[PDB]
């Protein structure tokens, strides 16, 4: 039943994701005045986002209308975990690195600009994936697919018994949505608090110059930033935590379940389809990269 | 047998 | 008193004779011929190690080693075959605006905003480069030079004056004045006895090195002149302005032959050069981007691929092999 | 001569270039402008034919390069190309010489409008304050005959009394102040800011006043290109 | 007193000889035509001859 | 610019021995340094070679492993390290620097070498003509063949000519199949076909009287031909 208004409302987040990620990607990798500073991170999150909406909605849209079959064997089943997981881990410490590196240049200005060094940048970026694609692994090594004997009809599923599914999502939870939100918020919080504070010697109000709307926008958009990445992760989280504190499954139990992972689904791909926006398309140095390659070409 | 239908999480 | 009306008369009586030279033009006398059409140049080489935004490069008479002077404060010689840096130059003054190339390929030279011009001994017995003499008495930036030899080179600085250096001595052999604003460029006539400078005051002219007198004085642009470049054979100069336009002169008709600009280029030109028989000129604009100029008609026979950033030198090998362009994104690229 | 040693000889010259890569990233460049009777060249002695003079200072433990330019013709059209990119402009004014305070307007005009320093934040000292209290309190001289505008003008009210000294020598210090900063916001968009300071040739604070302002200035930097803006 | 060394260069540039704009730009177009062939940019040399690519 | 090469002497088979060679009035830490051995009375061999910043090193087959170069940039000095010594190994050994890049003339300068006295693919040099009896005034002429065609497809000839006088160390003549080296007269000259070569003299003078060596840089081993003694 979910299959055709979920389909429709993914279809508008999946063409504006894939867009909006495709053109990041462009912009960064064409412009050399993107090439050179360390836009690797804003690279590596639009990629990141790009390949969650690729592995998802297509696959996720697929298998709402045909569950009852899977499409692809053992190893594509850990292919898919192994990828999905990675991808995910990998946008969420890309948002954090962000964050971390935002946080330095605003509050170390001259730390930022001594320290930003291209092998450091792809440095972190690689640690990044390397963490990703770790601690994709004991969700692989769970997942596997399952039959149904008694007559084809196969499904992947956490085969291993869910009493350490339950501990491995709750560790994941925690430390990619628990660490990094607070590390997010607090980063950003100091941030909007050290460019609240006013370099005056006497006070003044009402000042024409750009300083104050700059500021105050420079603050709405932090908010919208950590406020974006709590409501897009924590429906993530959710779902499988949901679906992991479940021994025994029941009608109601399963359709308030189904609606907790429509939900979910929506604000999960949404926070991919945002989050090239938010983080590249609303600054003016990326407007001014976009129409510099637009101009080109 | 589930007589319901059961969303899969998304790994 | 009375001498400046002298002075107004003469300069109407050479507007005169001009006039009377000029029953015709280079447009009207090669309408016919057969036009360049669309060029197209591939970078084959792109130099890269530069820190700073590159300011000059020039090319050894080889036709395959390249100086290339950036202002972090080194000058880098290529092997522009191999991409091989093989020299590393550091400069005690990083404000580098020009250098220089020797004919022999034993020397380097260079200068800027320290009003000395440094040579450079490539040939050391111990191996690393030195200092060969610091050349002092421009009051002022140094904006070009260009070796007549081994033993003497020409000078022109933001002094408005030009002047001819014996290196044995480290002293001027002759001062060249009569620019009325900073001088730009430099470039020496192939047979060596005579050079065309470029000022910020609108006009060229033209020096005899031996005789130390401008006999010549060319004024078609409207704005400041970034560079000039003699024709292969001697007998007439390019020039590249902040006005856009580049402009043909010759020596004998003494006056402007033809005008190069069109009504989409508004940047300035910050260099010129021609190809080895003189049919093609290249600019290079505060646009990112080498156009190439049909020398007769005019005729923007093509465009060099883009820079990230101003290109601020180019050069034609003496051979005629290849151009290779300087731009502030610190890379030279290399045409052909 | 095998052209592999030359390759070895090129991986070496890039060795050195990154060494001095990392050198060159890690300073600050600073061109100091300012007329001659300005007290700049005691400025650059506060700090710890030949055309260009580096002074070298650094505060805490940053590093600054101060290009003074000396021994130059007067026409800074040209060579001023060659400072794009430097991390701020240092305007020296005597405050005190009315007669000159219109040439130094417009030399601050010429620099804020310039092609090539669009995106250059100019910090402004307004030197040789005690010469200026000094002026104003003998009153023999005024500022009221070179700007009649000052005969209208008065103190706003918030302006800074710290120095808590004689309310003439604030209004006409302040309005000095104000005839740049009114070029500076007129003429600036949100590419480059000035920061205005009141200064004497003599006073140990002008490395730190760089030092602010040159931090703000990079802080400023980082907030585009981290997209923040 | 430098207005005159400025007349005495007017002088000597006015003196110099002067040649028809007709014949300069012909000659400036035998010499294209001439070494035309020489030229690897007007020209392109094949890939052999061609010391870059 | 000096080279001045210390130890040697005379030691046991078997034994250990350290050369040192002392660089000064030079740019030490740029250039390449080579150790080259010459048996009494016999010809020039190639024994090792470290580049500049130590980046590459090679030996001949006849001392790797039992041979070991290294150099002390800051000290200016160059070691080679003997664990193994062996009759085959007595020789006066030589120190020659070398500086690679776009036309540069390696093996530009000898030091004046330390005596050691102990109680298969490779290029192939040639010099049929052991000795010629020569007059003042002649047009000399010495030949050279190599086994590999010495003529690289970037253009270059490697091909190099020495010259040592009687209780001197090899100057270089030629360091190129036709590129004279500095403070050497015009009279010499060099030409060949790419796998035969020849050294020209066009009116020999008494200091030009020694033995001629060839040597091919091709490629590793550095490979010697067994020379041509002139003699008056």
């Amino acid at each position: 039943h979910f299959f055709l208004p979920v389909s429709v409302v993914y279809v508008p987040i999946f063409v504006v994701g894939v867009i909006g990620n495709v053109l990041v990607c462009l912009v960064i990798l064409q412009h050399q005045a993107m090439k050179t500073p360390t836009n690797y991170y804003l690279f590596s999150l639009a990629v990141s986002d790009l390949l969650v909406l690729l592995l998802g909605m297509p696959l996720e849209v697929y298998e709402m209308w045909r569950n009852y079959p899977f499409l692809f064997g053992p190893v594509g089943c850990y292919f898919k975990t192994a990828l999905f997981e990675t991808v995910c881990f990998a946008s969420i410490l890309s948002i954090t690195t962000v964050s971390v590196e935002r946080y330095v240049a605003i509050l170390h200005p001259f730390r930022a600009k001594l320290q930003s060094t291209r092998r450091r940048a792809l440095r972190i970026l690689g640690i990044v994936w390397g963490f990703s694609v770790l601690f994709s692994l004991p969700n692989t090594s769970i997942h596997g697919i399952k039959f149904h004997y008694f007559p084809g009809s196969a499904t992947c599923t956490v085969i291993k018994p869910m009493w350490i599914y339950n501990f491995i999502i709750q560790v994941t939870s925690f430390l990619f949505y628990l660490l990094p939100m607070t590390v997010i918020s607090v980063l950003y919080y100091l941030m909007a608090l050290r460019l609240k504070k006013d370099k005056s010697l006497e006070a003044d109000e009402g000042n024409a110059n750009i300083q104050r709307p700059c500021r105050k926008s420079v603050n709405k958009m932090l908010f919208v930033l950590v406020l974006v990445f709590a409501i897009c992760w924590a429906p993530f989280h959710i779902d499988r935590l949901f679906f992991s504190f479940v021994e025994e499954w029941s009608e109601s139990l399963a359709a308030v379940f189904n609606l907790v992972h429509v939900v979910s689904g929506v604000f999960f791909y949404l926070s991919s389809a945002v989050n090239p926006i938010i983080y590249n398309l609303l600054s003016r140095r990326f407007q001014a990269a976009f129409q510099n390659v637009i101009s080109s070409f | 047998g589930r007589p319901f239908f059961l969303f899969r999480p998304r790994n | 008193d009375q001498l400046r009306q002298e002075a107004e008369q003469l300069k109407n009586q050479i507007r005169d004779a001009r006039k009377a030279c000029a029953d015709a033009t280079l447009s009207q006398i090669t309408n016919n011929i057969d036009p360049v059409g669309r060029i197209q140049m591939r970078t084959r080489r792109t130099l890269r190690g530069h820190l700073a935004k590159i300011y000059a490069m020039h090319w050894g008479t080889d036709s395959r080693l390249l100086v290339s002077a950036s202002q972090d404060g080194k000058l880098i010689i290529w092997d522009s075959y191999t991409t091989n840096k093989v020299h590393a130059i550091p400069l005690r003054s990083s404000w580098v605006m020009t250098c220089a190339y020797a004919p022999s390929g034993n020397y380097v030279a260079c200068g800027g905003l320290d009003n000395i011009c440094s040579i450079y001994n490539l040939k050391t017995r111990e191996g690393n480069v030195r200092v060969s003499r610091e050349l002092a008495g421009h009051t002022g930036y140094l904006s070009c030079c260009r070796f007549l030899d081994d033993n003497q080179i020409v000078t022109s600085s933001g002094d408005t004056t030009c002047a001819l250096w014996d290196i044995e001595t480290g002293q001027q052999t002759t001062t060249f004045t009569g620019h009325t604003g900073d001088v730009m460029s430099l470039s020496l006539a192939p047979d060596t006895r005579l050079f065309v400078s470029g000022a910020c005051d609108a006009s060229a002219k033209l020096w005899d090195v031996r005789e130390g007198m401008c006999r010549q004085t060319f004024t078609g642009h409207e704005s400041d002149i970034n560079a000039i470049c003699f024709f292969p054979n001697g007998n007439a100069f390019a020039t590249g302005s902040d006005d856009a336009t580049c402009r043909l002169f010759d020596l004998r008709a003494d006056q402007e032959l033809m005008t190069y600009s069109h009504d989409n280029i508004i940047c300035g030109i910050t260099s010129v050069s021609f190809s080895k028989s003189g049919r093609l000129l290249l600019a290079g604009y505060d646009d990112f981007n080498c156009n190439v100029w049909d020398a007769l008609k005019a005729d923007r026979a093509g465009v060099l691929a883009g820079h990230d950033n101003r290109v601020s030198c180019l050069g034609v090998t003496d051979d005629g092999m290849a151009v290779a362009t300087g731009s502030w994104d610190s890379f030279l690229k290399i045409w052909n | 001569a095998e052209d592999k040693a030359a390759v070895e000889r090129s991986k070496m010259i890039e060795k050195q270039l990154q060494k001095d890569k990392q050198v060159y990233r890690r300073t600050l460049r600073l061109l100091l402008l300012g007329a001659d009777n300005s007290g700049k060249s005691t400025i650059v002695k506060q700090m710890r034919t030949s055309g260009i003079f580096e002074t070298k200072f650094q505060v805490d433990k940053v590093n600054f390069h101060m290009f003074d330019v000396g021994a130059q013709r007067d026409e800074r059209r040209k060579w001023i190309q060659c400072f794009n990119d430097v991390t701020a402009i240092i305007f020296v004014v005597d405050s005190s010489d009315y007669n000159r305070l219109q040439e130094a307007l417009n030399d601050f005009k010429s620099i804020w409008n310039n092609r090539w320093l669009r995106t250059i934040s100019v910090i402004l000292f307004l030197n040789k304050q005690d010469l200026l209290a000094e002026k104003v309190l003998a009153g023999k001289s005024k500022i009221e005959d070179y700007f009649p505008e000052f005969a209208r003008y008065t103190t706003p009210e918030d302006a800074t009394p710290e120095p808590g000294e004689d309310p003439r020598v604030t209004r006409a210090k302040y309005f000095i102040r104000k005839e740049f900063v009114d070029i500076s916001t007129a003429s600036g968009d949100g590419r480059h800011i000035c920061y205005p300071h009141f200064t004497c040739s003599v006073d140990t604070e002008n490395a730190r006043r760089i030092f602010n302002d040159c931090k703000d200035i990079i802080l400023q930097m980082n907030l585009r290109e981290y997209n923040l803006v | 007193a430098q207005a005159r060394k400025l007349v005495e260069q007017l002088k000597m540039e006015a003196n110099i000889d002067r040649i028809k704009v007709s014949k300069a730009a012909a000659d400036l177009m035998a010499y294209c035509e001439a070494h035309a062939k020489e030229d690897p940019l007007l020209t392109p040399v094949p890939a052999s001859e061609n010391p870059f690519r | 610019v000096q080279l001045v090469e210390s130890g040697g002497g005379l030691v046991q088979p078997g034994g250990s021995r350290k050369l040192s060679c002392s660089a000064s009035g030079f740019a030490f830490s740029s250039f390449g340094m080579h150790w080259v051995r010459q048996a009494p009375e016999k010809g020039l061999e190639w024994v090792a070679y470290i580049s500049s910043g130590s980046g590459t090193i090679y030996y001949a087959d006849t001392v790797k492993g039992r041979f070991t170069i290294s150099r002390d940039d800051p000290k200016n000095t160059l070691f080679l390290q003997m664990t193994s010594l062996r009759s085959e190994d007595t020789a006066m050994y030589y120190c020659v620097r070398s500086i690679y890049y776009y036309g540069s003339s390696p093996f530009d300068f000898w030091g004046q070498g330390t005596t050691l006295t102990v109680s298969s693919s490779d290029i192939v040099m040639t010099q049929a003509t052991s000795s010629v009896p020569v007059t003042p005034g002649e047009s000399v002429s010495i030949s050279c063949r190599s086994s590999k065609s010495l003529l690289h497809s970037n253009g270059n000839t490697y091909l190099y000519w020495f010259l040592q006088r009687p209780g001197q160390s090899p100057q270089l003549l030629i360091y190129r199949m036709s590129n004279l080296a500095s403070g050497v007269p015009d009279r010499f000259s060099g030409s060949g076909s790419g796998t035969a070569f020849t050294l020209t003299i066009s009116r020999l003078e008494a200091e030009d009287v020694g033995v001629y060596y060839c040597m091919q840089h091709l490629e590793y081993p550095l490979t010697f031909g067994a020379g041509t003694k002139l003699e008056l």
